RNA sequence: AGCGGCCGCCACCA
RNA sequence: AAGACCCUUUUGAGCUUGACUCCAGCCCGGGCCUGUGGGGCGGGGCCGCCCCGCUCACCCGGUCGCGCGGGGACCCGCCCGGGCGGGGAGUUCGGCUGGGGCGGCGCGCCUGCUACACCGGACCGCAGGCGUCCCACGGCGGGCUCAGCGAGGACCCUCCCGCGGAGCAGAAGGGCACAAGCCCGCCCGACCCGCGCCCCCCGUGCCGGCGCGGGCCGCGAAAGCGGGGCCUACCGAUCCUUCGCCGCCCCGGCCGCGGGCGCGGAGGUGGCAGAAAAGUUACCACAGGGAUAACUGGCUUGUGGCCGCCGAGCGCCCGCAGCGACGCGGCUUUUUGAUCCUUCGAUGUCGGCUCUUCCUACCGUCCGCGCGCACCGGCGCGGAAGCGUCGGAUUGUUCACCCGUUCAAGGGAUCGUGAGCUGGGUUUAGA
RNA sequence: CGCGAGGGCCGCACCCGGCGCUGGCGCGACGUGAUUUCUGCCCAGUGCCAGACCGUCACCGUGAAGCGAUCCGCCGAAGCCCUGGUAAACGGCGGGAGUAAUGACUCUCUUAAGGUAGCCAAAUGCCUCGUCGGGCAAUUUCCGACGGCAUGAAUGGAC
RNA sequence: GUGGGCCCCUCCUGGUAAGCAGGACGGGCGAGGCGGGACGAUCCGGACGCCGGGCCAGGGUGCGCCGCCGGGGCCGGAACGGCGUCGGCCG
RNA sequence: GCCCGCCGCGGUGCUGACGCGCAGAUCGCUCGUCGGAGCCGGGCAUGGGGGCGAAAGACUCAUCGAACCGCCUGGUAGCUGGUUGCCUCCGAAAUGUCUCCCAGGACAGCCGCCGCCCGCAGUUGCGGCCCGUAGAGCGCUGGCCGGCGG
RNA sequence: CGCGCCGCGGCGAGCCCGAGGGCCCCGCGGCGGAGCGAGCGCGAGACGCCCCGGGCCCGCCGCGCCCCUGCGGGCGUGC
């Protein structure tokens, strides 16, 4: 009629069993959420740099 | 009232009793038209003519 | 929700038909015809019977 | 509960703030030629009773009133939804 | 929501 | 004998009705069937009703068609429309839960505590709150300082000190002084277009919040600030309906109506990730369940029952012959609860009768001591379980209550004992 | 209680049937249950019924508009609504305070009406093994009395 | 596949309490052979292929039943009582 | 529709016998009724949501709170039972969220296998920020015994 | 029988015993090759061993500026 409600008894062991993972190396440098005005200026400067540009 | 409810609309109950009024209307369907059919009045009182 | 009640079963007939065996017949006046329609006709009482 | 008779706010048709007059929005009457109504009628033809559900278990004692704001200069309509409330009236000053 | 004058009668796909 | 009691299953059935959704049947109206004439009323400038002759349709009688009738353009029948309609049909009748039900609502949210100083952490745990209220009780700028204590003033005014002891809509916690409070002035950022993040979290949705790019504005000398009301709660998918921008389509063409589509709001699901839904069964069921009650047993001992410690008092005097308040410490499982471990493909479920054995917390008898023990008769204690503890009236009774006698303790053994009985009670189907 | 045959109640898919070889001293539907003595109050609720067309309430029909589909008006049968009747229809039938140990008397709140005549710890009384009398040596049983958890008048009361 | 868990040690909540009910880090049984705790799923050691030798953990060493001697002392349960015996502290 | 009482028709008590029966309802003794709403035989009629019922939900061929026969039908079951050779290598969960969910599922976690590619840690030390529990205490919010001095 | 993923065989900007017709011979669709947009419709080169990320191009939604055949073309900016 009544069963158990809650435990976290085995959960820290399950959490450790494969090691604690780390997020990908490129999420630290994702542009997402940065200022768009800064991102615009970045694109202009590289686009007009003759050593950095990739225009054909 | 001496019957079971399957046999008659007056049947059943822990005391023998009809349960609702036994004046039924004129346009009741067959199976319903038991008791006193379309009675102008009821009871036993004197003084008619 | 029920069965058919007693008044509903009487219309079909069967065991609820009239007991007519050994009845004398249907009781009627004499049929109106020319002679009664224009005059009078005579009869004689032959029997008085229980039906 | 009390709403100004008149308000100055943005208009899209002109692209700048103008003066608008308030009124109360109300749902219009149902057409007989809307497609869902046509489908409902065709499904309800014949024997078999009710073919769609009928909502019973009702809880809210309040709807969200919406104000129509009609632009004075050009007659562009805009709507403002208000928080739930029990009584509402618009002021009367034009 | 619909007629009439708190009331009648009527109506009902999120 | 795959419990029939009890519970669960999105398994039934009989019965009921103000459950939900309907069907026969009956009542009512127009139309067709359906002729041939005469009249009255009203309206609009031909139309709608109403009435009453005739016989020839249609219908009813009598007669062996033996020397005859009655109704009548109405009734029936048919089509469509409205009402009555458990007589009948199909189906439904939430969940959590120290068994279910009555009750309650941690079923969607919020504060403090439980919670053991990152985060997280249960209960029908504790103390409570939410479904609202405000064009100002909102935005901005300026000025001001609150609650009060003390001291003064004819029968509210003034000074002085004043860390907030006031106020800031409503629970609680947090926050705030040339302010976030109060007063004055002007206002409507309680706007438009397009993105991202936080909380909850499966890193899905929903409420709520935060950070931006671009329009258009408000207040301010200006720097600034502003997408409501200081912060933590105050709310809602698909399909359908309704409304508003700018357009696109209707597929052989074009035009006008109309219909549809892309974007956004509103109408609501509180059982709040959102079926459209009333009872009864003592006539009964099906699949299962010891995941779960009713009876033995087990743990516990509040309640019941029994035993100690202390010594205010009682006892003519005299705390302890006999007693012993206010307190405190234990034992037992012969009461009743609390719980749900074993048993639902079944452990026969009250008492009495019959018969046997056991315990001692000893009522009479035995052996010792004590007395408020002269005798008699009573009372208190230690050892002691051999023998004894009975006959009847009323009650199914265990119990109790009375009468009588050689004067009459208390218990256990599956609440000993139904292939030993009996069947009074309880405990199916009749009434 | 209903019905005078062009009817009523019932059967029945349709055509056609039963009561009926019948006619109110009849046929059909219900309740109570020999005799004797009786059968009180309530039409507010629910049910049934008849008398008027106020509101509401169909299709058909008809007016105005329109390119048309269609939109809007008018018209208005039965039913409900309104006005009454009916309890041997279903059913229902009282509180507080005093006042000569009681309470004939009174004041008051209140209902549609406030349980009459009767009967009773009853096969109906919880408390309850009620109180008193009879009977017994002794009686939770029995009989006679007294007066209501929740007695009572064709739910038929009492004998 | 699983989404009925349970127990121990420490830390807690309701309850007179419970082999009662509800939570927390770590470990165990579940799904862990062997020896020991007389006897027990979980305690004390130790966690496992088939054998021969050696060393020994936990517990123990009168006989059942594998294994011992030496030395120094003494001789289930509450409040409350004891001039039983051996040892102390304060006067 | 009187009384005693035989055959007949019925079925009270013994809660008798039997209860692996003589028997899927029988036997013994006792008992109700016996001129009548009495008992018996044949023919005929009424058919399943129907009949028939002096009414017990009774009876309708050992079947009745809805007969029997064949088919739809190997009806559906989140529920109970069972599910057949060997060795080797690995090896769990009994938890979170949603669900007419609570004896069932979906997503996540935990595990197996198949791969593909080129520093790390369930630890200590050193350095920097964070927490409000045990203890302590009465300044804050509350509670609480008393004694001096004016 | 249908859906997903993995392995292996043949051929590869291609691929393929439909049905049918003369274990052999001939044999259409279809799928792939371009996407995005409700739809009118418009329509991809710029980089790279491989993988991941950056940049830029195409469509849908919005907006500067110039023009030819014009609510049409070109060139740009933004999520
Ligand atoms: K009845
Ligand atoms: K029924
Ligand atoms: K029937
Ligand atoms: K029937
Ligand atoms: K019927
Ligand atoms: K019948
Ligand atoms: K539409
Ligand atoms: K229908
Ligand atoms: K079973
Ligand atoms: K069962
Ligand atoms: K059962
Ligand atoms: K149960
Ligand atoms: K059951
Ligand atoms: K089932
Ligand atoms: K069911
Ligand atoms: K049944
Ligand atoms: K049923
Ligand atoms: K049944
Ligand atoms: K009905
Ligand atoms: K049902
Ligand atoms: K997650
Ligand atoms: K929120
Ligand atoms: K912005
Ligand atoms: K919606
Ligand atoms: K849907
Ligand atoms: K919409
Ligand atoms: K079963
Ligand atoms: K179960
Ligand atoms: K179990
Ligand atoms: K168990
Ligand atoms: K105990
Ligand atoms: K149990
Ligand atoms: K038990
Ligand atoms: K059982
Ligand atoms: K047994
Ligand atoms: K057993
Ligand atoms: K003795
Ligand atoms: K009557
Ligand atoms: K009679
Ligand atoms: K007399
Ligand atoms: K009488
Ligand atoms: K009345
Ligand atoms: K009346
Ligand atoms: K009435
Ligand atoms: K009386
Ligand atoms: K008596
Ligand atoms: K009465
Ligand atoms: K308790
Ligand atoms: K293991
Ligand atoms: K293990
Ligand atoms: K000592
Ligand atoms: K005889
Ligand atoms: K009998
Ligand atoms: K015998
Ligand atoms: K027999
Ligand atoms: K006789
Ligand atoms: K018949
Ligand atoms: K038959
Ligand atoms: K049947
Ligand atoms: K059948
Ligand atoms: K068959
Ligand atoms: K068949
Ligand atoms: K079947
Ligand atoms: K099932
Ligand atoms: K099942
Ligand atoms: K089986
Ligand atoms: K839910
Ligand atoms: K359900
Ligand atoms: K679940
Ligand atoms: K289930
Ligand atoms: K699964
Ligand atoms: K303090
Ligand atoms: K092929
Ligand atoms: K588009
Ligand atoms: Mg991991
Ligand atoms: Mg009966
Ligand atoms: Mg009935
Ligand atoms: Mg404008
Ligand atoms: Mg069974
Ligand atoms: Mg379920
Ligand atoms: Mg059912
Ligand atoms: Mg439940
Ligand atoms: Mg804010
Ligand atoms: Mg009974
Ligand atoms: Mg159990
Ligand atoms: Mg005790
Ligand atoms: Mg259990
Ligand atoms: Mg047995
Ligand atoms: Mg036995
Ligand atoms: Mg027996
Ligand atoms: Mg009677
Ligand atoms: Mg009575
Ligand atoms: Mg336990
Ligand atoms: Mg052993
Ligand atoms: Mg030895
Ligand atoms: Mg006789
Ligand atoms: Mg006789
Ligand atoms: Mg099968
Ligand atoms: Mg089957
Ligand atoms: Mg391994
Ligand atoms: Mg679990
Ligand atoms: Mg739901």
């Amino acid at each position: 009629a009544k069963l158990k409600n809650h435990t976290s008894k085995n959960q820290n062991r399950k959490d450790h069993r494969n090691g604690i993972k780390k997020p990908k190396k490129s999420a630290y440098t994702s542009h997402k959420g940065m200022c768009p005005k800064y991102l615009r200026n970045l694109r202009r400067s590289r686009a007009n740099d003759p050593r950095q540009s990739l225009r054909p | 009232v001496a019957m079971n409810p399957v046999d008659h609309p007056h049947g059943g109950g822990n005391h023998q009793h009809i349960g609702v009024s036994s004046c039924v209307p004129r346009n009741a369907v067959p199976g319903q038209k038991v008791g006193l059919i379309a009675a102008r009045r009821t009871g036993c009182s004197g003084g008619k003519r | 929700m029920g069965r058919r009640i007693r008044v509903q079963r009487k219309g079909a007939g069967s065991v609820f038909r009239a007991h007519v065996a050994r009845r004398l017949g249907a009781a009627k006046l004499r049929a109106n015809d020319f002679a009664e329609r224009t005059g009078s006709v005579r009869g004689v009482v032959k029997a008085i019977l229980h039906d | 509960v009390t709403y100004p008779a008149e308000r100055r706010t943005f208009c899209k048709r002109e692209g700048k703030h103008t003066v608008h007059k308030a009124s109360l929005y109300k749902k219009g009457k149902d057409s007989l030629l809307a497609q869902g109504k046509r489908r409902y009628d065709r499904k309800q033809r014949g024997f078999g009773g009710q073919t769609k559900p009928i909502f019973r278990r009702k809880a809210k004692t309040t709807k969200k009133q919406v104000i129509r704001l009609t632009c004075s200069s050009c007659k562009c309509q805009t709507f403002q939804v208000l928080k739930r409330c029990h009584r509402l009236e618009i002021s009367r000053l034009g």
